[PDB]
């Protein structure tokens, strides 16, 4: 019932493999960029920082 | 092949030691190709780690050859038999114990002794027989 | 460690449910008829009647047939005085030798 | 030959058609029937061999062979019964299916005109006994047997394949008649020494040598009654049949390469008569006997001289009948006491005194008393390799000896003594195990009335 | 062979060793097949126009068109090993082992 | 390799119309009964495989098996007869246009011949 | 993916390989490989899963580089010769790389690390579509420039495939990895004579076509990826798992099973060459397929594993979907060796 | 298995681009027409192994066309030649190499 | 259904209307969700499916009658509720048993919706039926290592099917379900300790009612507006969850999910994975005792229709 048969000792640590599907590892993998869209810029009306 | 060439060229049981350099040589090739292949698949994990690896492996290759070599050309001479395999299966088997002496243990070299022994005594009958490794095809 | 069953106990005896059980089976009709075959089949067919036929097969190995030509070759051979039994196998002319 | 190979091969359909309470009865009936006509082979020309076809051809050698794997198939019926009968329909007939198979492989085998094909259905009867040993086995170990079994088997007939097919590329034929016809003599070359090897491993595999017969043990011990029954009487024979047969192409270097294998069967029979000795299981102790008699066989083929051939066939078919009697003896106290431990049953002479008998019948023709078949065999060898050396009679002589002691010792050990008080389910004897012992001994004490017949084709 | 086929081919033998020689990014390893997909045209363009091979001046344009083929599969499945790891690092690809 | 490159082979054809000349297969060929055996095997196993009687279920689909393994069978049979006629003909050929490289050999009875003899001692 | 664009892709995937197999000129049989490579790397990630895209990612790499090798060595034939037709390989250097992509394609060893990892990571249906159709276009064109192959690379890789695939099946207890090992060494004895007689390179892809589809579709019947999945089986379709114990001794080339008549014909064409240490040591290392054949065999169908409750649910259903070719794959798998003669319709 | 489907049904897929002396547009010539014609029509109907020895001069004209190898070499040694004499002294290049007269029209 | 009908043009969003709806009553042990969910199937024109039992599967295969628990279910919630902590592992086999009947009715009602249309009314559904087994675990009924085989399948299995749009949850405080089930008055029924119904209720209100609400909206009623079904018919009327993953599906998912629920072994293909836990695993012998007397019973030897003794006909030509 190993993932290797004869398994060494760093594979025995390892896990067999999922029966359906492997997990999503969703950890942070996507940084929206935050721009200061303000104050200088020419459509911001000079005094608004809009933290996109 | 050129090794392969050096090594066949000098007669068998004369000229001892230009036999066992070129066994040398071939242990060193030998070990060299095995060590690069050991390097790629499981890497090390330093220049100098990787250097003490191809170090070992291409050292106990050729003190295989060079004492397969030696013990093979000096029997051939003593004995004054050229043609006979058991001379190889001696350098064989001194051979396997070089191996498990390097590996420091002596399982490893007793069934070295025995497997490699056959070995090299089974090519030396192919020499003398003219067997075929790989045949050309003839049909 | 598991939901298994109860390891059955020795296999009833076919005694139990038949005295006269002769093994087989456990329904007695097929225990007789099982055993009637096999008596049959093996001890008075072919024990009795194949033993018969090996017994008198016909003697093909040539025997008989061996006895009686080296009758004939004695009785030759002592007659007109030649050797009981010739030296060369086969007649040495036919042979090229090198 | 397919008057014998047809019917065993109607047997299939009619036991997977048969109904669930008539398969043993069927297969029975018509497997002694098939014996019946087997008995017609017996009947061999003296000069030449029964040519039936291009095909299949019998002689001396393989008539006695086919004679007992039809006669063996009933027996193996009968003594399975008994502890397949709480398995469904489908396995028991997938049982009986296996059995038959054997027996059309081994009849084909035996028959077999050409080395190749003998080499296809020698190694085709692995898979069914390969099946039987390890799905019908009782034990954990039913598993690692098989795969001993199977893996030395193989290993040693790889090499006779290829060995085979250069033959046939050499010589132009792997036939029989013609290989023994033209048969030109071998020479002393490494490259005919490893082929007189490859030649001889496979058959010296079969037949267990020492050294090569750790499988015998474990396989045996661990197969089923029937399976067991099988490998002691045929498949071993299978070996010496082979030998005999592919021992005309290695004329002259068997006096060379024969020393190995002559030495190590010689001293390999003291040594596993020896070890039945000190054995502590049944089947264990009966099948190493197994491995020393067919030392024994291995010493007559090497030898390879007249009286030494008709020794070694009579010993094969001797040997059959009698280990497959001494493993279903062993089998009837096992289902009893359910334990193969010699120790724990004891005294069963008083419980069960005809069994005493069959067990007596058994030992006696296992230490070779004559005019047993066995003893015939044993003699002629033993003459043979005193022609071959005088020296041979000490190593022959200490292993009758040691054979007789560990046939009287199973016989007192098993069969004497005051019966173990614990055990309460020694049972009166089915009609079924004595009809079956019966069946084993008579045809081998008959046998000895007309000896010719499982004397072989030197006779 | 004059030294511009020298050239070429140690191109393609470079390129090749980076491909097989990995470090961490994927899209290095696809520019170096698409670096070995520019050689061969320049091999194929040279060896076709000094022979005057006419109807073969085509082969190096299709050889083009299934190099951006395969190249477009390369990003399309590198899209997706991003998607499902945030990084094209080919240490993620270690799933699959043996 | 081998006959793959015989002059006048036409490419993608089972049958020359030269194989016409050789005898047919019989219909009672024992390598054409067995298979007939094979697709009746695979009506029983494609039985088993869906639960079916084994061997009342289905009859027309065992037949179709049986007819449809038969009618390949021949046509194999067929082919492989021809191939190897085709073989024994180019064969004889070669052997008549080479008489140096296959010639005819000194027949010399055993008499004659000397076999040494190695006794069994 | 819509079951007509897979229909396309499937039928792409087939036309690559037809196209390899029918065209005469180097370029259209290189367009072959890649059409190949642009329809199965969809197919491998029908279903998505991470595994699937990291087998599709693996899988285009290498089979890319080996069509850029591949069309290398082309173009140096065309440099040294002119010629684009399928043929004799008039430079050396040329041959050897082309040997060196077709082995890659083909998964031969030392080119070997991607076969489990992919097999493994697609599903049973597209395995079976890896490890039968795929390997017909590069063992095509193998026999079509068997000539110039040099003997010596082709038996080395052969060689290295036979141990290798015998060596990691022995440690495998995922069935599809345990297939793409076998399909390693199968490989590696197909290879083994096509410098000698390409039809019994034809014969063993035959047989073992039969065998991997019937082994993969009986692995589909009982939707058993693992050994232990596969072991549940006996208690709720007992047949599919003697037939699986029987095309794996088929599989180990066990007599009388088909799977024997390739190793035979194999043997007998390299001893017909001289070569006998060759087919000695082939022979020999083919025991450790064998031997994990055999355990799997144990498992399955010889030996009766311990089930769970949930199956009884199982027993009362039935299984809906049924694969038509299986039952004359197992019969041709197993039961074709009295009819070995026939090998010379394809001849 | 190289299905000849191309010759079965008589359809030019791709034999038209196989060879450099088909036809090609405008009847523009190959380089190495001439070499190239001659080999395929030397080794034509005699088998691969035959045309490997039968034909070898003319696969050997056709490569020394196709890849100037020997001509190279020839071209090479005879610069080498010149240049040896010229560093000596004992050659002068004619005026005509050296471009004192007008080249033929 | 096949991919061949798909390809001709056989589309799920069709057919699917606005009654085509997966509507699950949900609530604590005798809440009076039957009740409800059989008005709300009646007044809605949509097929009712009564709550998953041991042997619903034996409703739909063969003769319908319900099997033998041996042969079918080797679980009993009589022995759950005298002896919950049993060692026979008897909670944990009734628990995965039912999951695998739930999930096999959840299947066959996604079925029924894709081929006819009409909607569905479930009593609890897969997504509930984790309710019961963290009241075990609380109360020491199973083990850890069970409720992990149980994430396990059910992460492995439950992903695939689509959750329900309408979560209906009958709420009755646990003492006035105490005095309902003295009321019922079975005995088995009776033993049930207070604690074991609050923590179905916890697991209910804390877990499967925000996650629920999280896809879709829950419609919670308590006893008394249980009752009255018409305003709760009426209340589904009006109901607009257009956020959820219904609208999100198309025919492509449509074709996958009818592919899946048509084949019932595949939807059972993860209930039976090798997780050896003592309490679920049968060994060899056992297993092979049962699989046989399962053969033997009528009907069952051969695939349905082929089965001579319940009556089939034409086998030889069928």
């Amino acid at each position: 019932g190993g993932a290797v048969m004869y398994p060494t000792k760093e594979t025995a640590h390892w896990k067999p493999p999922p029966w359906n599907d492997v997990d999503p590892p969703k950890d942070t993998l996507v940084s929206n960029l935050t721009l200061n869209f303000g104050p200088q810029h020419p459509a911001a009306h000079g005094v608004l920082r809009l933290v996109m | 092949k050129t090794l392969l060439h050096k090594y066949s060229d000098i007669p068998e049981g004369t000229e001892c030691h230009r036999k066992a350099y070129a066994s040398t040589s071939i242990g060193g090739a030998t070990g060299l190709i095995v060590s690069a292949y050991s390097i790629a698949l499981k890497p090390p994990a330093s220049f100098l780690e990787g250097v003490a690896r191809t170090g070992r492996y291409t050292f106990t290759s050729a003190a295989i050859g060079a004492i397969f070599g030696l013990t093979s050309c000096i029997s051939a001479q003593v004995r004054e038999k050229p043609d006979d395999p058991l001379n190889y299966f001696i350098g064989g088997c001194a051979g396997g114990l070089t191996l498990g002496a390097r590996t420091r243990s002596y399982g490893i070299g007793a069934a070295a002794c025995a497997y490699m022994g056959l070995t090299a005594a089974l090519v030396k009958m192919g020499q003398l027989e003219g067997w075929q490794v790989f045949a050309e095809p003839k049909v | 460690i598991r939901l298994q069953e109860d390891p059955d106990p020795e296999d009833e005896n076919l005694y139990e449910k038949n005295p006269d059980s002769h093994g087989y089976d456990k329904d007695p009709i097929v225990d007789l008829w099982n055993m009637r075959v096999v008596f049959f089949f093996g001890f008075s067919i072919v024990l009795v009647l194949g033993s018969t036929f090996v017994a008198y097969l016909p003697d093909y190995r040539m025997q008989e047939w061996a006895r009686r030509e080296a009758e004939r070759l004695v009785k030759y051979r002592e007659a007109n005085g030649l050797p009981l039994m010739e030296s060369n196998c086969f007649d040495p002319n036919k042979i090229q030798l090198p | 030959m397919l008057k014998i190979i047809i019917p065993t091969t109607m047997l299939l359909p009619m036991t997977w058609m048969s109904k669930h309470n008539m398969i043993w009865i069927n297969a029975t009936v018509h497997s002694l029937l098939i014996s019946l006509i087997s008995l017609s082979l017996l009947n061999q020309l003296g000069e030449n061999s029964l040519n039936f076809s291009l095909t299949f051809f019998s002689d001396s050698l393989s008539a006695p062979l086919l004679v007992l794997t039809t006669w063996l198939l009933p027996l193996m019926l009968m003594a399975s019964q008994s502890h397949l009968s709480k398995e469904t329909t489908t396995r028991k007939k997938l049982y009986i299916t296996m059995l038959i198979l054997l027996q059309l492989f081994l009849i084909m085998t035996f028959t077999a005109t050409e080395l190749i094909l003998f080499y296809i259905l020698f190694e085709a009867t692995l898979v069914p006994t390969l099946i039987i040993i390890t799905r019908w086995g009782n034990q954990t170990e039913r598993l690692n047997a098989g795969l001993y079994f199977l893996f030395y088997t193989l290993a040693g007939s790889l090499p006779l394949l290829v060995a085979l097919v250069y033959i046939q590329n050499t010589t132009g034929s792997l036939n029989f008649l013609i290989i023994h016809y033209w048969s030109h003599p071998l020479s002393n070359s490494w490259s005919n020494i490893f082929m007189w090897l490859a030649c001889i491993m496979a058959f010296m595999v079969k037949m267990p040598l020492y050294g090569l017969h750790l499988w015998l043990p474990k396989a045996h011990v661990e197969a089923p009654i029937a399976g067991s029954m099988v490998l002691a009487a045929v498949l071993l024979k299978l070996g010496g049949y082979g030998m005999m047969r592919i021992t005309t192409i290695l004329n002259p270097l068997t006096n060379y390469m024969a020393y190995p294998f002559l030495m190590l069967s010689m001293w390999g029979m003291i040594m596993t008569s020896s070890i039945c000795l000190r054995q502590t299981d049944l089947k264990s102790l009966i099948a190493y006997s197994s491995v020393s008699h067919m030392a024994l066989v291995i010493v007559a083929i090497m030898i390879q001289t007249p009286w030494s051939f008709m020794g070694a066939t009579a010993l094969m078919i001797a040997h059959g009948l009698t280990s497959s009697m001494l493993f279903c003896l062993a089998n009837t106290n096992y289902e009893r006491v359910h334990s193969r431990t010699m120790i724990l049953a004891r005294g069963l002479q008083t419980l069960l005194p005809l069994m005493a008998t069959w067990w007596l019948m058994a030992s006696l023709t296992n230490l070779a008393l004559p005019p047993s078949i066995n003893l015939i065999g044993e003699l002629f060898i033993i003459t043979a390799s005193f022609s071959w050396s005088n020296i041979t009679i000490i190593l022959m002589g200490m292993n009758m000896m040691i054979t007789a002691l560990y046939s009287l010792y199973m016989l007192i050990t098993t069969q004497r003594g005051k019966y173990t008080h614990h055990i309460n389910n020694i049972k009166a004897s089915f009609t079924r195990e004595n009809a079956l012992m019966a069946l084993h001994i008579l045809p081998l004490l008959l046998l000895t009335l007309n000896p010719k017949m499982i004397l072989g084709p030197l006779y | 062979m004059p030294l511009v086929y020298m050239n070429i081919i140690m191109a393609f033998a470079i390129a090749l060793a980076g491909l097989l020689m990995y470090r961490s990014h994927l899209m290095s390893s696809l520019l170096c097949l698409e670096g070995m997909m520019l050689s061969l045209f320049i091999m194929s363009t040279l060896i076709i126009l000094n022979t005057h091979f006419t109807l073969a001046n085509m082969m190096p344009i299709i050889l083009l068109v299934f190099a951006a083929c395969e190249a477009a599969l390369g990003l399309s499945l590198l899209v997706m090993v991003s998607n499902t790891y945030g990084t094209d690092y080919v240490q993620n690809l270690n799933l699959l082992q043996c | 390799t081998m006959m793959s490159g015989r002059p006048g082979r036409v490419p993608l054809q089972f049958l020359p119309n030269e194989a016409r000349s050789l005898p047919p297969p019989k219909l009672t060929d024992p390598r054409l009964v067995y298979m007939g055996f094979l697709g009746y095997c695979s009506g029983l196993i494609d039985n088993a495989i869906r639960r079916r009687p084994v061997v009342s279920a289905g009859l027309h689909r065992q037949l179709l098996y049986v007819t449809s393994f038969v009618f390949f069978g021949y046509y194999l049979l067929k082919r492989q007869d021809y191939m190897y006629a085709l073989r024994d003909h180019d064969m004889f050929a070669y052997v008549k246009s080479h008489p140096e490289d296959f010639p005819e050999k000194d027949k010399k009875t055993y008499g004659e011949i000397l076999e040494e003899f190695h006794p069994v001692r | 993916m819509n079951p007509i664009i897979y229909t396309t892709l499937i039928m792409t995937v087939m036309s690559g390989t037809m196209l390899v197999m029918i065209s005469s000129h180097w370029l259209l049989i290189w367009i072959g490989f890649e059409m190949n490579l642009l329809a199965m790397i969809p197919v491998l990630m029908k279903n998505f899963n991470p595994r699937a895209t990291e087998a599709a990612t693996k899988y285009f790499l290498t089979q890319a580089t080996a069509s850029m090798m591949l069309m290398m060595a082309i173009i140096i034939n065309l440099l040294y010769s002119g010629q684009w037709t399928i043929t004799k390989m008039f430079n050396p250097v040329a041959m050897t790389m082309m040997t060196m992509a077709l082995a890659m394609k083909l998964g031969l060893s030392p080119f070997h690390f991607w076969v489990p990892e992919v097999t493994q990571g697609i599903s049973l249906q597209a395995g079976l579509l890896l490890l039968t159709w795929q390997k017909l276009a590069p063992l095509s064109v193998l026999c079509q420039i068997s000539q110039s192959i040099n003997p010596n690379l082709m038996l080395t890789m052969a060689m290295l495939s036979i141990l290798i695939g015998g060596w990691g099946g022995l440690n495998q207890t995922q069935l599809r990895k345990i297939m793409a090992y076998s399909s390693i060494a199968h490989m590696g004895w197909m290879t083994a004579v096509l410098p000698y007689n390409t039809t019994m390179t034809i014969l063993n892809l035959l047989i073992y076509i039969t065998m991997t589809l019937a082994m993969f579709m009986l692995l589909i019947h009982s939707s058993a990826t693992t050994t232990l999945s596969l072991s549940h089986t006996w208690n709720k379709m007992p047949v599919i798992t003697s037939l699986m114990m029987v095309t794996l001794l088929s599989m180990g080339g066990l007599p009388p099973l088909s799977g024997f008549m390739p190793k035979w014909m194999i043997i007998q064409e390299m001893t017909k060459n001289e070569s006998i240490i060759m087919p000695t040591l082939m022979a020999m290392t083919a025991l450790l397929n064998l031997y994990f054949y055999m355990r799997l065999a144990y498992s399955s169908s010889l030996t009766m594993f311990p089930s769970t409750n949930n199956m009884k649910m199982k027993w009362q259903f039935e299984h809906t979907k049924q694969m038509k070719l299986l039952p004359t794959m197992i019969v041709l798998s197993t039961l074709v060796l009295p009819m070995t003669p026939a090998l010379s319709s394809l001849n | 298995p190289f299905f000849d489907v191309q010759k079965r049904l008589g359809l030019d897929l791709d034999r038209w681009m196989t060879i450099q002396s088909a036809e090609q547009p405008h009847k523009i010539p190959g380089r190495c027409h001439a070499f190239e014609k001659e080999w395929i029509e030397c080794a034509h109907g005699i088998g691969g192994i035959r045309a490997e020895k039968e034909c070898k001069i003319e696969f050997d004209d056709f490569v020394e066309c196709l890849l100037r190898q020997k001509t190279m070499k020839r071209l090479s040694a005879i610069k080498r030649q010149r240049d040896k004499l010229i560093k000596e002294g004992k050659y002068t290049p004619p005026p005509h190499h050296l471009g004192k007269e007008d080249p033929r029209p | 259904y096949g991919p061949l009908a798909f390809v001709l043009g056989e589309r799920t969003t069709r057919k699917l209307t606005e009654t085509s709806k997966v509507i699950t009553v949900d609530g604590n042990i005798c809440s009076g969700k039957g009740r409800l969910a059989r008005e709300i199937a009646e007044k809605l024109g949509l097929r009712h499916f009564p709550e998953a039992g041991i042997h619903y599967a034996d409703s739909t295969t063969g003769d319908g009658k319900p099997l033998d628990v041996q042969l079918s279910g080797n679980c009993s919630l009589e022995k759950f509720y005298d002896d919950p902590k049993s060692n026979d592992g008897n909670s944990y086999r009734l628990q995965s048993w039912l999951y695998a009947s739930r999930l096999l009715q959840y299947a066959d009602a996604l079925e029924h919706l894709l081929s006819t249309g009409q909607g569905v009314v479930l009593e609890r559904s897969i997504y509930s039926d984790f309710v019961f087994l963290e009241a075990m675990y609380r109360q020491g009924f199973i083990r850890k290592q069970c409720v992990e085989h149980y994430n396990e399948v059910k992460k492995v299995t439950a992903c695939e099917y689509l959750p329900p749009h309408v979560v209906v949850y009958v709420d009755v405080p646990v003492p006035e379900i105490q005095s309902r089930i003295q009321k019922k008055g079975n005995p088995h029924e009776m033993k049930i300790t207070a604690a074991y119904l609050q923590d179905i209720e916890n697991a209910y209100k804390k877990t499967f009612l925000p996650e629920m609400s999280e896809k879709c909206e829950v419609l919670q009623y308590s006893a008394r507006e249980a009752e009255d079904a018409e305003k709760v018919v009426e209340d589904i009327e009006y109901l607009k969850c257009d956020k959820g993953p219904w609208p999100d599906q198309d025919d492509r998912t449509f074709h996958r999910l009818r592919m899946l629920v048509q084949n019932k072994l595949e939807v059972l293909n993860y209930t039976t994975i090798p997780v050896y836990l003592p309490e679920i695993t049968i060994g060899a012998h056992q297993s092979d005792r049962v699989f046989q007397k399962f053969t033997e019973l009528p009907g069952r030897k051969y695939s349905p229709g082929y089965n001579e003794d319940v009556g089939d006909k034409w086998i030889w030509l069928k």
